This record gives structure tokens, sequence and C-alpha cells, in this order.
């Protein structure tokens, strides 16, 4: 009674999300109401036309990159075969002739060439966006699709909740070259409906451009995380932005980047770091010794991790205490959690 | 008449934490007798020929003795880096020395467990509440400056709303525990202090005033690390002295020296250079 094709729901929250990609290999899975679980789609009688159908229903509109078959690595026993919405064209089977599982990529992403870091090179972080208000850097963001940018919700609180205040600059490393009209205009700003301004819970927001970005050698998307990333307890990740290079400093002229490690929530919630302040929707990153971390002006900036040769968007700069201080790691929004919300908004457009 | 064997057979035997040294000079000795008056398990020499002891003369012979924990005899193998040879007594490798392993009857032997660290005693360390034949050894050693004090300033602590530290008065000449008041969202007087959670597993060793160190040749353990969250009292004042509780002292443990009803004892013989002749 989740994806049976029956609307019976005032918001349509269930029907809107029945198709997903799984793990680092973008395995296509569909939710079945009969068994109340996700099952991989097999490649027998599967083609690009079906792949495109699945992308559009996943909020990627008319974007499509590739579709091919892989050997299963999700550890599934039951697979769905192709016989309405794409998820309604599938039925359960024990074993499919092709024995190959559909791997679907709806967009080309995750490919490239702050305190305690160093100046970024051209093409090093193609997804970086500088978000200006009154032609002054306020926050950053990350490119996910040509017209969609991920940022933080605390950045866009009233009266900055009005889209016409914001312009986005991409492909530019230096603030001095972010000229008055060289950026893109934001048409709408959407903040998470359960955002808590006192605890900064669910601190995520999306911005949509009225003029889609043109992707090239310098400007590219970063991949949204799939369910089942299975990252290491101490994953090697990168942060970047135009924030201050020192506590109580001023905005940096050029994009800087630094390498950080992820920190387990179990440790962050201890009394000696952030006594029970870190929710499932939050990720810690940085070092417990300080030295390397984000700072003022990096809000909304991406936290990206490399796995399977792909750069994934794991989090976004949200809050912290001090600036690169001991026992006080930066805290990022957990994008892996908000991924379903993001798809619902990209699709409902 | 050096009388080394009487010193070795003295039933007041130190733990590795406070090993004792004695210097024998201007006297005669006989190794054959020495190794018969003590129940020797093993005797070997390092960078020195054992057979050359007989008939030779030395400027002086220096002996360092202590009880051996059952579980850590192997820690006394030269070149090892466990606990006994790195936090208690380091064995030299460049000097001519001989290592004597021997034992005394447990029924007579009494272990002297004493903490030689002045900064531990200064701030409330007393004695070891241990049973007979318990041998105390250090696992981690910490050194501090002459300005060290584990308690927060009463004036500082009085202003804390979250994570308020223990506080007390400190000895004249020392500094108070380093703490600061921060804000973590709507939390405004969130007090952040050093050596957390403790000096052994501290997340940031650079912020802590207690530095780890290893013992070199001829010196004892710098001292036990202190849990600064147990020193002084919560909501304290200048009317109370900065004293630590017994379970504030970390980085030490103990075992028994008992095999076949005997206590195993280590004695390192250092041959220096004389008149100290082995006319055996
Ligand atoms: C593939 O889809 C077709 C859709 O027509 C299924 O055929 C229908 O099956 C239902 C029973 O579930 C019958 O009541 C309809 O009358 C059938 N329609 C026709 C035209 O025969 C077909 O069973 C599906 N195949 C599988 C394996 O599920
Ligand atoms: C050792 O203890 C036994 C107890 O029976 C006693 O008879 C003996 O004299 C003691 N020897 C020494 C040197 O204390
Ligand atoms: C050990 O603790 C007991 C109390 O349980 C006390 O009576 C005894 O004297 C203590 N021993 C030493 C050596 O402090
Ligand atoms: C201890 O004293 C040394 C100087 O000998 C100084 O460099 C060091 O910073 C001091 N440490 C503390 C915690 O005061």
């Amino acid at each position: 009674n989740w994806c049976d094709g029956v609307s019976h729901c005032p918001g349509g929250e269930d029907e809107n999300r029945c198709v997903r990609l799984y793990g680092p290999n973008f395995i296509l899975q569909v939710y079945s109401s009969q068994r109340k679980s996700w099952h991989p789609v097999c490649q027998d009688d599967w083609n690009e036309n079906y792949g495109r159908a699945a992308c559009r229903d996943m909020g990627y509109k008319n974007n499509f990159y590739s579709s091919q078959g892989i050997v299963d690595d999700s550890g599934s026993t039951s697979f769905m075969k192709l016989n309405v919405d794409i998820y309604k064209k599938l039925y359960h089977s024990d074993a499919c002739s092709s024995k190959a599982v559909v791997s679907l990529r709806c967009i080309a992403c995750g490919v490239n060439l702050i305190v305690g870091g160093e100046s970024a090179l051209p093409g090093a972080w193609p997804w970086q966006v500088s978000l200006h208000v009154q032609n002054v850097h306020v926050c950053g963001g990350s490119i996910i699709t040509p017209e969609w940018i991920v940022t933080a919700a605390h950045c866009v609180e009233k009266p900055l909740n009005n889209p016409w205040h914001w312009t986005a600059f991409a492909g530019i490393l230096r603030q001095s070259f972010m000229f008055y009209g060289a950026g893109y205009q934001v048409e709408k700003v959407i903040s998470h409906p359960n955002y808590d301004s006192k605890t900064k819970n669910n601190d995520i927001a999306l911005m949509k451009l009225q003029k889609p970005l043109t992707f090239n050698d310098l400007v590219k998307p970063v991949c949204l995380p799939n369910p089942g990333m299975m990252l290491q307890p101490e994953q090697l990740c990168w942060i970047s932005g135009w924030g201050a290079t020192e506590e109580k400093g001023k905005t940096s002229e050029v994009l800087n980047a630094a390498k950080v490690l992820l920190i387990e929530t179990q440790r962050c919630n201890s009394r000696y770091v952030y006594d029970n302040l870190i929710t499932p929707a939050m990720i810690c990153a940085g070092f417990l010794q300080g030295n390397v971390d984000s700072c003022q002006g990096d809000a909304g900036g991406p936290l990206v991790c490399s796995k399977n040769n792909i750069w994934w968007l794991i989090g976004d700069t949200s809050w912290g205490s001090g600036c690169a201080k001991a026992y006080r790691p930066g805290v990022y929004g957990n994008v892996m959690v908000f991924t379903d919300w993001i798809y619902r908004q990209m699709r409902a457009d | 008449d050096c009388d080394i064997d009487k010193w070795l057979n003295n039933f007041n035997v130190p733990s590795p934490l406070n090993w004792e040294r004695k210097i024998f000079s201007n006297c005669n000795f006989n190794l054959s007798t020495l190794l018969r008056l003590v129940h020797t398990d093993s005797f070997s020499c390092n960078n020195f020929d054992e057979s050359k002891i007989y008939g030779s003369c030395f400027k002086s012979i220096v002996l360092d003795k202590f009880a051996i924990p059952n579980s850590r005899r192997s820690d006394l193998q030269l070149g090892s880096s466990g606990f006994l040879q790195s936090s208690n007594y380091k064995i030299d490798t460049t000097s001519s020395s001989c290592q004597l392993y021997y034992s005394l009857p447990a029924i007579n032997v009494t272990i002297n467990n004493y903490n030689p660290s002045s900064w531990n005693r200064r701030y409330g360390f007393n004695n070891f509440n241990l049973s007979s034949h318990s041998v105390v050894y250090s696992r981690y050693c910490f050194s501090v400056n002459n300005t060290f004090c584990p308690c927060a300033k009463p004036s500082f602590a009085s202003s804390c709303k979250s994570h308020k530290p223990p506080s007390a008065s400190c000895p004249i000449g020392t500094n108070y525990r380093s703490c600061e008041s921060t804000t973590v969202l709507d939390h405004t007087d969130w007090c952040r202090c050093s050596c957390l959670p403790d000096p052994i597993t501290a997340y940031d060793p650079r912020s802590c005033s207690q530095k780890k160190s290893l013992v070199g040749v001829g010196e004892h353990c710098a001292g036990f690390g202190v849990d600064e969250e147990k020193c002084g009292v919560l909501d304290g004042s200048y009317n109370v002295s900065c004293l630590c509780s017994t379970d504030a002292f970390l980085g030490w443990s103990y075992d028994t020296c008992v095999s076949n009803n005997r206590c195993n004892i280590f004695s390192n013989f250092i041959l220096n250079g004389g008149t100290t002749c082995s006319n055996d």
C-alpha cells in the first residue's frame, strides 16, 4: 500500500517516490507494494527508452547519460522483469535470462580535473557556486543539475526567502571577477519544511535558476548520494569555499580547499564535543585537533567524498562553534537523508 | 666485602615504578657465591663477556633492582618497548651490563609500592591500597611544569551554564586549568577545558598541559596522568584546596610476583670502568 498506483494520499508523498538508484554503481531498484521492499530491475527486454522513463520519474526531467547491465552486488535474490508509470510495468521473478541488472545514470556528474587549505585550481571543484545578495557573497552551494543548486536553509531565512535577492556565480574562482550580471538569476528558493532555526535541524535548501547552466571543462555537477553508499567510518573527503581563512576574518578573494575526515556521530554527541546536538540529519567532518575546517562564509558549501572514482555530495556546511578549533568539528547537513526530498522537488516542476 | 647478595635478598622489594639503586665500590665480591646465595633463574651479559668478570676489577658496580609482574617478564627483553622498559625502567644498550633474574620466597617478600612523582603527591596522591605481592607499574608517564594545577579557577567556573568544571584554589606560583567560555548555537556559557576526556586518550594532546614522555636511562616515571574532571570540586571556592581523588590518577596497573610461591625480581648490574675486584 505504498506504490500500488493508487493516489489515496493528500500529498502524494508515497506515489512520488517508487524508483531509486542504489549504491556507487547506480543500480536501478523499484519498490514493490506486494513485498514492501526495493528490488533491482533486470535487463531482459530493457532499453534506453525505459531508462529515460525511469529518469524522468526520478526528477531528472529530460536528462540521461547512460544505461547498461552489471553483475549484481546488492545481494538480492529476487529481481523484477519488464511486462502506466515505469514502476507499474514490472513484475517479480526469481531469475532473469540476461542475468544482468540495470545500472542507470540520469546525468553525467562527479568528475573533476576554508581554514587550513590552499587555493583551488581551475576545474578542481566544478560544482562550486558563489551565491550573492546585493552583489556581496553570502553563502555557497553545489550544482546538481543544470538548473538546480543545493545550499543551506539558514542562508535564506526571511527576508532572504525571496528569490529575486539572489544570483549565482559558477566557473569563477575569484570574487573580483564575479561581475554585476555575469551570474545567473535564481527564480525560486525552496527550504526544507521541517527546518528548525534554533537547532538548525534539516538545514537544507534548493535554488532553481531561470537560466540553466552550460556545462564545460570548468562547470560540472556533483553526484547526489545513493542509498547504500557504505562509506568508511573515517572517510577521506574535501571541503571548499570562499569563507574566512581565520576566525573573525573576512571573505576570501579566491576559492580555497582542504582535505578533511568524517567523524562518527557517536563521538560528536559525546559531552566533550557536541553533547547530544547532532541529529541523524547531521554529519561531522574535520579534525578534533582543529587546524583544518570550514569558517564564516562557507555556509551552504559542499562536502564531497570520492568513491568508485566519483565525487559524491555527502553534506553541506551548516554550523559549528568557533573556527577550526579543537573539540569543535564543523557540522554539515546530511544530504543522503534529504535526497528523497530533493527528488520530490525536482520532479514536482 | 661488597655484600651484594644481602642487598639483593632484602625482602623489602620495590615495584618497577620506584626501582632502587645501590653503588658498590672499594670492596671485593665473588660472582660464583653471589649467584648461589640467590635463587637465580637466569644470568646473562650484554655487550660484555660474562667469563671476563672473574679476576677483573671495576671502578664501580651499580645495581638497579625491582619486582617483576608475572605477566610482563618478557617486557624486560632488551630492545622491547612495552610498559616496564619504557615507562618504568629503561635498560641501557650501550653500557656493559649483566641482567640477573632471581627469586625470593613469597612468604617473606614484601612489595614496596610508592609513587616517586612529586606532582602527583602534591595534588592528592597518597598510597596504593593493594594486597600483598601486588607489584605496581606505570603504563603511561606524564610530565608537567612547575606551574601545573589540575583545577579550574572558581571565578571562571562560577560563570558556566553548561559543562561547569571542578574548581579549587591553587598553590602560589602555579596557573589554573586552561578553560574558555564558548557558544554552541543558543548555548552561551558552554565551558571548554583541556585534557579531555583524559590525558591518555585526549582528542587533542596539544591542548593538554600533561605531556606524555618515556623514561630514559637512570630515571623514574614522570608521574601518573590526572583526570582533571575529578580534581577540585564542582561549584567550588577559594576556601578549598585543589586536591584530586584517588581515581583521578590514571595510566597505571598492577600484577602479582608469584610463581611456585616465589617473587621474581630483576637486578641490572652495570659495570663501570679500579679496586672493585672479583677475586673468585
Ligand atoms: C503482463 O501484463 C498483461 C497486461 O494485459 C497481463 O495480462 C492481464 O493479466 C490480468 C491478470 O493479472 C488479466 O485479468 C487480464 O485480462 C490480462 N490481460 C490480457 C490482455 O490478457 C499479463 O498477465 C502480465 N504478465 C505477467 C507475467 O504478469
Ligand atoms: C621467612 O618466613 C618463615 C615463616 O615460616 C620464617 O620461619 C623464616 O625465619 C623467615 N625468614 C626470614 C629471613 O625472614
Ligand atoms: C586497603 O583498604 C582497606 C579498606 O577496604 C584498608 O583497611 C586497608 O588499610 C588498605 N590498605 C592499604 C595498604 O592502604
Ligand atoms: C612548560 O614550560 C616550557 C618551557 O620550559 C614551555 O615551552 C611550555 O609551553 C610550558 N607548558 C605549559 C603547559 O605551560
